[PDB]
Parts: structure tokens; C-alpha cells; sequence
């Protein structure tokens, strides 16, 4: 059967985790604000010519529950961190993520991807160059993605797949 | 300020399930209390009639409230579609305890939650304005058809709501 692989969506609160995720599996746009509980979806892609199931949990951005995510990032394969490119906290509170999954992982060597997103809007308050300087610190991919315009979507997530590929 | 009692009627797939009521305290939080009082009897020519539960989580809560898009992201209060955080004076201290949904600070709308449990680390972020009198055991029901993640495996209404008292 072709192979699964885990990815988790996380990042703070709006910066567009279900935005992108729906772009991915339903090929829409959800302009709404429905702030997540926590979501999973299933979706069969073919990625560099092998076919693979993408399970991709959909996390909450509540501040208020920051130990809550221990749990997920035991059991996730790849994350996606975002943030959104206007929203400058959002982009601090990378780093937080970032540690936590190492933390709680113990490894400086999980699959992830650093996710820009919202880059249809016309200012950002985050300058691309901080954010691929922060990607090289880690050792891991940066892509500005769009869930409005579906740019650099597919890109994200399968880049993401690619990471965990060459881990394994 | 005498406190008003409401009531909501509530259906599971469109069957009868029983009869909440609720204690609303007018007394400590009259414009939140008021909101929910003509929500409840549609005098302002919208409201809670008709709206389901949209999210319920076994040992947490029942939320509701959302009469205009009926999909969780909806709402808005007969002050417009927000109004500022009361006060915080109640608290969030055990099942039963009626309070708002909210955005973030001061973007109270109609959407709501029911405690089933005590839920003290929304102190001080939703405004808590009453409490059930009458048909816990009906909240405690709605419970069968939550989930973890608060999707509804059936579709849980209000069929009908007013005023008691
Ligand atoms: C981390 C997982 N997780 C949990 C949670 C947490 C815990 N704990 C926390 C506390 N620990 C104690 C100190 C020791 C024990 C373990 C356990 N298990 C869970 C769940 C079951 O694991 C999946 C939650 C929770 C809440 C959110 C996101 C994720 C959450 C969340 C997203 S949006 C929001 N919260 C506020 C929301 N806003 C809107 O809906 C806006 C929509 C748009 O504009 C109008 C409308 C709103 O007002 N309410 C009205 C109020 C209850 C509230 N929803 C809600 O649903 O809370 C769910 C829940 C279960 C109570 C909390
Ligand atoms: N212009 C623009 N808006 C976007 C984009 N992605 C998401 N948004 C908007 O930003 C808001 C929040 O998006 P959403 O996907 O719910 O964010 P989230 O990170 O899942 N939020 P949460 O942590 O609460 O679950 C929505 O109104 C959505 O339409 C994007 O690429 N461009
Ligand atoms: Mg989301």
C-alpha cells in the first residue's frame, strides 16, 4: 500500500493553517475566520512520480493551550510552521514552535518547513530576507504560499513531504 | 434588576430532545443578560429560533448562537455585531454556567456556550452572564452527539425559545 506520511499544521492564531490545508484537499478558498479546534484530513497526491497519503492534522493557534500540543508533535512526521507575512508576531512566535517540536521530539532533525503565507496582501510587516535567514539557522526549506491564489500551496506540502522522504 | 429566565427547546434531527432554562443575571451583567433575552424571543426580528449547536465537546461544553450563517463563524447581538466585554465579575465554576463566545477582547456577538463541566481557565476572557435553572439533563443529552473536536454527529436546534419570567 502506498506509504502514509503524518504532517502537522501549526503556527499562531489566523495566520492561515485551514486556509492552506482546504486550498490543498478541497481546492478552495475559506475567506470565513472558523478558528480551529483541531482538524485531520486524508489526501492521495503523487509526489516525484510515487504516490503517498498525505494525513494532515490542522492544529489550533490558541496561546492558551500551548501545552496542549505535545501530544500531536509526538505522533507528527513533518510540520508545517506558518505565519502570515503582515502579522509580525506570528513570525516571532515561530521560534516558540520550533522549540517546543524539538523539545518535545528530542531532535534537532524533524522534517519541517517554514511556511510565509498570505502573500497576496499587498503590505507585509516581515521581511522575506528574516525569514529565509531564520529557515537557513534551522536547516529547513522557507516558501511564501498564498491560500487565497493557491500560490506555492502544493509546493509547501510537498516540499514538506520531500523533507520527511529524505529523513527516512 | 430582577434576572429574566429563558428557555430554549431543544431538537435532536429535528425530534424533541426537552426544555433548557435558563437564569440570566441581569443583576451583574444587564447588557449581556439583555442581549440574550431578546435573542431568545426573537422580539428584534432575529435570533436564536431555528440555530443549532454547531459545537459540542464531551466534558467541556455546548456552544451555539450562530442565527446568521449557521456554521460556527456567524452571529451578532442587538447592538450590532459586536459589543464590548461587560465585566468579568462571574465565573466560569462548574456545569450549567451560561457565558459568551468570543474573537478575542470585545467581540461579543450571539454565540454562546453552556458549561458541562468547570472551565476556570476562560475567567476573565468570556463574559459569564447566566446559568441553567432547569433541564441540565438535557444539556448533559445534547452531550450523546458531540465529539472531541466538537463536531456534532447529529443536528442539534433550538426549535423554539423565549421568556419564562
Ligand atoms: C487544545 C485543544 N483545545 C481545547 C482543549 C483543552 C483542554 N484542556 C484545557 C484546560 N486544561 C486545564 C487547565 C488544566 C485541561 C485540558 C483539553 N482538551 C481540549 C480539546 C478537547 O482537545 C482537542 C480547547 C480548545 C479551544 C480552542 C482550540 C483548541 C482547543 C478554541 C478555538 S476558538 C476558541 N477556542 C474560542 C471560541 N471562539 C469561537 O468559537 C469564535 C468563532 C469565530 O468568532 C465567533 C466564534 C469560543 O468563544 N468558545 C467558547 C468557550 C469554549 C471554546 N469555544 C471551545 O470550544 O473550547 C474547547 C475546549 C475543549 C473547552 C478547550
Ligand atoms: N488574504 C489572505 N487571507 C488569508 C490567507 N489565508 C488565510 N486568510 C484569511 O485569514 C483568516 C484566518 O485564516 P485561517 O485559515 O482560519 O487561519 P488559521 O491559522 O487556521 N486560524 P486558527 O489558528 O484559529 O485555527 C481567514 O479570514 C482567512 O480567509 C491568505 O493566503 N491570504
Ligand atoms: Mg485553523
Amino acid at each position: 500500500s502506498m506509504t502514509e506520511y503524518k504532517l502537522v499544521v501549526v503556527g499562531a492564531g489566523g495566520v492561515g493553517k485551514s486556509a492552506l490545508t482546504i486550498q490543498l484537499i478541497q481546492n478552495h478558498f475559506v475567506d470565513e475566520y472558523d478558528p480551529t479546534i483541531e482538524d485531520s484530513y486524508r489526501k492521495q497526491v503523487v509526489i516525484d512520480g510515487e504516490t503517498c497519503l498525505l494525513d494532515i492534522l490542522d492544529t489550533a493557534g490558541q496561546e492558551e493551550y500551548s501545552a496542549m500540543r505535545d501530544q500531536y508533535m509526538r505522533t507528527g512526521e513533518g510540520f508545517l510552521c506558518v505565519f502570515a507575512i503582515n502579522n509580525s508576531k506570528s513570525f516571532a512566535d515561530i521560534n516558540l514552535y520550533r522549540e517546543q517540536i524539538k523539545r518535545v521530539k528530542d531532535s534537532d532533525d524533524v522534517p519541517m518547513v517554514l511556511v510565509g503565507n498570505k502573500c497576496d496582501l499587498p503590505t507585509r510587516t516581515v521581511d522575506t530576507k528574516q525569514a529565509h535567514e531564520l529557515a537557513k539557522s534551522y536547516g529547513i526549506p522557507f516558501i511564501e504560499t498564498s491560500a487565497k491564489t493557491r500560490q506555492g500551496v502544493e509546493d509547501a506540502f510537498y516540499t514538506l513531504v520531500r523533507e520527511i522522504r529524505q529523513y527516512r | 434588576m430582577v434576572n429574566p429566565t429563558v428557555f430554549f427547546d431543544i431538537a435532536v434531527d429535528g425530534e424533541p430532545l426537552g426544555r433548557v432554562s435558563f437564569e440570566l443575571f441581569a443583576d451583574k451583567v444587564p447588557k449581556t443578560a439583555e442581549n440574550f433575552r431578546a435573542l431568545s424571543t426573537g422580539e428584534k426580528g432575529f435570533g436564536y429560533k431555528g440555530s443549532c449547536f454547531h459545537r459540542i465537546i464531551p466534558g467541556f461544553m455546548c456552544q451555539g448562537g450562530d442565527f446568521t450563517r449557521h456554521n460556527g463563524t456567524g452571529g451578532k447581538s442587538i447592538y450590532g455585531e459586536k459589543f464590548e466585554d461587560e465585566n468579568f465579575i462571574l465565573k466560569h465554576t462548574g456545569p450549567g454556567i451560561l457565558s459568551m463566545a468570543n474573537a478575542g477582547p470585545n467581540t461579543n456577538g450571539s454565540q454562546f456556550f453552556i458549561c458541562t463541566a468547570k472551565t476556570e481557565w476562560l475567567d476573565g476572557k468570556h463574559v459569564v452572564f447566566g446559568k441553567v435553572k432547569e433541564g441540565m439533563n438535557i444539556v448533559e443529552a445534547m452531550e450523546r452527539f458531540g465529539s472531541r473536536n466538537g463536531k456534532t454527529s447529529k443536528k442539534i436546534t433550538i426549535a423554539d425559545c423565549g421568556q419564562l419570567e
